[PDB]
């Protein structure tokens, strides 16, 4: 009875399949893939952020030169300068007039915002998708368990053992190269660590926040201070993190395909509705009811009464139930034409009980399996009027 | 304590959202046609504008500023 | 020093204070860690 | 040893205790000795401490 | 002059290419891919280890039953038992004779060795390969820098900027599924977390060492203690971590293809010699010597004198150098037939200096570019006698 | 007081018992196909072995 | 044991005695142990008594 089932990847709607175990009473499913969070394999390549030209205070030798050296600070720009007369609080102070030397030095450093407000590149591989699958199973009526997709993983949470996927729809909405910012995720071809052109994205490129080493192509060019005054002309491109916040591109949670949402959290891409998942469950046999205890319902009749050719469960149909015992009777349309809101219907001794459903074909000729009794609920449906609210329960469009 | 743009005027058409819209400030609107064809849109809106969106069968979503994202069945 | 039921206590099952549980011949160095029920 | 066999001597009596347990000592290495030698290379075995702290 | 170069992936041998910049003096390379450590993208799926049936001490009710409950311990096996007469230090102690009840309970728990001596599964993706490339460049004579393979990453360590790969030889010697143990790495199709059959590998399956939850299919079955004595028959498979240490398979550092070594370290696979790498460098132009300062060497002559048809640099050849100035002269065979030990040769005014090399064709007709002067060092070679030591410098076998 | 070998791992197949098996000591396993064709089997098993 | 080796200690001398004899201990059962365990099923072995009567 290990109920294999191909199953559409779509998040917010149950998939009430039916266990046709030969010998005992069938049992309905209710498989709602409440989430499709993905979490691909990734690598933190480098944080970037806007620089801060945290200038070390220049040297001023008063009569003669002060040769600079290339200190190992990131992008340590330093250039000796002569021909000053530095006004500092008493007019000038160095008594020479051309031998007055000024050595300006400036290096690039991570902002304090780099720790917290920072873009973040990644080389993104495929990884392994997940889900908090609820099944309000059978008469168990509950399990809300986190699972995987790889087609040999069980998750014995509740009582049922369930194996999912691998899904066929391998579209990772993440591209190979991704930039990430706070919550807005950008599938951007970041240039690389160690290379980013100044002004362009990644002018600062630190491996992480702690990493004292980095790559700072900022085109930081010191110029001589003017007219014998102490200061430090640092001529520099404002960061490619400054832009990339107001001349950027749009976020993947606003431009992705096939229906995904995003988080700066394990780097999941939630709820990506695409393709199918070959899902298979091993039910606990204890949860089964033996066949000789559920009422046999045959010699019945089914008919629509007001079929709504729609998404919400507007389709209805009375069923002239013709039972033997009285009790519950799980139901399902093995044809995917009709999706039913009721998993189970209570029965007195051969009464009648309408259920709700939804279809996509004008003439819904769908079988209905009322606990081992098939029936065609043939009829005709009506279009609605009022179509602006969230996503459907029908999801069965085909040739009609 | 942060921003919020005035609510939209939702208007139905056949697989199409007319939206007479009227913000306070320039608002970046954007959408995601949830087909594997994404077909998104972006436009800062500061001038009030009646816009349009060819919604598909499976759904679209709609982001009136930092107001939360909406979603829509257009069968 | 706990006392438990040794399984083949010379003759047969006595109750020795040095009743051996949790034998661990799982290392490599010729060594076993043992628990007596006795606390020396 | 196929078994493990423990015992002190209080002084009036032997007063031992014995048990079954499958024991072996493979040393770590592609050599399947029966016992540690005096020499040879050192390499990362698994082992218990002398100490209490 | 950004010297693109396809380049064989092979670890322990330099690749002394030649910079043919039009206008200034050429400069030799010496590119030795000292390492090819890989570090694929991976995921810790579950640690396993051998169980320990750390039995909680059974209950003994003396007259009447003690119903057990299914406590949430991993593989919490518990079975009530009656019909005892438990000899405990005073003969029996419970005065009844059949109403004497004994409730045995045992759960599975990680060994203390699980923390330290533990196999370790992984879902292994491809990731990104690395290298501590030494270049004793030109006259720079040194840089030993750690680099990447992705074909836009520079590493400005030293003075040269160098871009490597992506390599064409994407054989990750790791399979998709891998088990890891201390240092011996096994490309094993581990069953999964949550499933492993008892006795088989992964009978215990803990996500990590800290993870109190796990999956313990050990087939732990308690049996009743014998003949009215206190103890706990736990009948159990010794672990699939016990086996897997003496009925295992061999390690990937002993069965891999295309020449790799392994570490329980970042999960690299070092020194995988396979295929080529399209490598390209931007030299510092300052390191160049202008063309008008190196001696022009033409009107020369080259000839082998004792060519050894071999791997070690046994091939030799005098060269009737015909210089203009006197100084150094970088050398290289642009044909891959001949691999030369000397990057550079010193020159007096038109002297002669033998170099060493190695070839693979009986008639080595290889050009030799002595600092912008080509020459065929045609000749014939001799086979050696003494072939049992590590790997070659020749690596140029072709049709001969 | 006597011996006992760890329980087997029963595995189903079509008219076939795969049995991943893992003893403590050399265990003589044996069977009897209850047809009038007996077709028995004997093998001491000390090394863990998946049999059929 | 390949042999059997017996001996008391009078007190001044060891004064032992030793002999060859092929010894084994199969337990009764389809398990070929080397030694009796603490647990397991009971079944009809052959064995000598403790007693004198």
């Amino acid at each position: 009875y290990e109920h294999t089932a191909v199953m559409p990847n779509k998040v917010g709607i149950p998939y009430k399949a039916l266990v046709e175990r030969p010998g005992y009473a069938p049992v309905h499913l209710q498989i709602q893939l409440v989430n499709t969070r993905i979490i691909p394999s990734t690598n933190l390549e480098y944080i970037t952020c806007k620089y801060k030209t945290k200038v070390p205070s220049p040297v001023v030798k008063c009569c003669g030169a002060t040769q600079c050296t290339s200190k190992p600070h990131p992008d340590y720009q330093c250039q000796v300068f002569t021909g000053v007369y530095p006004f500092m609080w008493g007019g000038a102070y160095c008594f020479c007039d051309t031998e007055n030397t000024q050595m300006s030095e400036a290096y690039v450093e991570r902002s304090e915002e780099c720790s917290i407000d920072h873009a973040k590149a990644y080389k993104v591989h495929t990884g392994t998708v997940q889900a908090m699958v609820n099944i309000t199973y059978g008469s168990v009526s509950w399990r809300s368990a986190d699972v995987y997709v790889n087609g040999e993983t069980p998750a014995k949470i509740g009582d049922a053992k369930l194996i999912i996927g691998p899904l066929s729809s391998a579209w990772s909405p993440f591209d190979n190269k991704v930039v990430v910012y706070g919550h807005e995720v950008y599938n951007y071809d970041f240039p690389e660590y160690g290379t980013g052109k100044a002004g362009s994205f990644g002018d600062l490129q630190s491996r992480t926040s702690t990493s004292n080493d980095l790559y700072a192509n900022t085109n930081l060019k010191l110029q001589r201070p003017q007219a014998g005054i102490v200061h430090t002309p640092f001529t520099q491109a404002p960061s490619g993190f400054e832009r990339w916040k107001r001349d950027k591109g749009a976020p993947l949670n606003d431009v992705a395909p096939f229906g995904c949402s995003i988080a700066l959290e394990p780097l999941r891409a939630e709820n990506c509705a695409v393709g199918s998942i070959p899902i298979s469950i091993d039910i606990p046999d204890a949860a089964f009811t033996r066949i000789s205890e559920t009422p046999t319902v045959s010699d019945l009749e089914c008919k629509i009464t007001e079929c709504t050719y729609a998404s919400d469960f507007g389709g209805i149909a009375t069923v002239a139930y013709k039972s033997s015992k009285a009790g519950n009777c799980p139901i399902h349309s093995p044809s995917g034409v009709a999706v039913i809101k009721e998993n189970d219907v209570t029965l007195a001794e051969s009464g009648s009980f309408t259920f709700h459903f939804s279809t996509a074909n004008i003439h819904p000729a769908f079988k209905l399996q009322v606990c081992t009794s098939a029936v065609t609920c043939k009829g005709d449906c009506k279009p609605p009027k009022d179509h602006i609210v969230d996503y459907p329960a029908q999801h069965t469009e085909s040739f009609t | 304590i942060a921003t919020l743009a005035p609510e939209p005027l939702v208007e139905h058409k056949h697989r199409t959202l007319i939206l007479h819209l009227h913000p306070d400030h320039p608002t970046l609107l954007t959408t995601r046609s949830l087909g594997s064809d994404a077909n998104p849109t972006r436009q800062w809106i500061e001038r009030p504008t009646t816009v349009n969106f060819t919604v598909t069968g499976e759904g679209l979503e709609y982001t009136w500023g930092n107001h939360p994202p909406k979603r829509v069945w257009a069968q | 020093p706990y006392i438990a039921d040794c399984p083949n206590c010379g003759h047969s099952r006595c109750d020795s204070p040095i009743a051996i549980e949790e034998v661990r011949g799982d290392a490599h160095a010729g060594v076993i860690r043992i628990q007596t029920s006795a606390m020396f | 040893g196929d078994t493990v066999t423990v015992g002190f001597h209080d002084g009036p009596n032997r007063h031992t205790c014995t048990v079954a347990h499958k024991v072996e000592f493979r040393p770590v290495g592609r050599e399947k000795y029966r016992h540690p030698p005096e020499h040879g290379v050192e390499l990362p075995c698994n082992r218990y401490t002398h100490k209490r702290a």
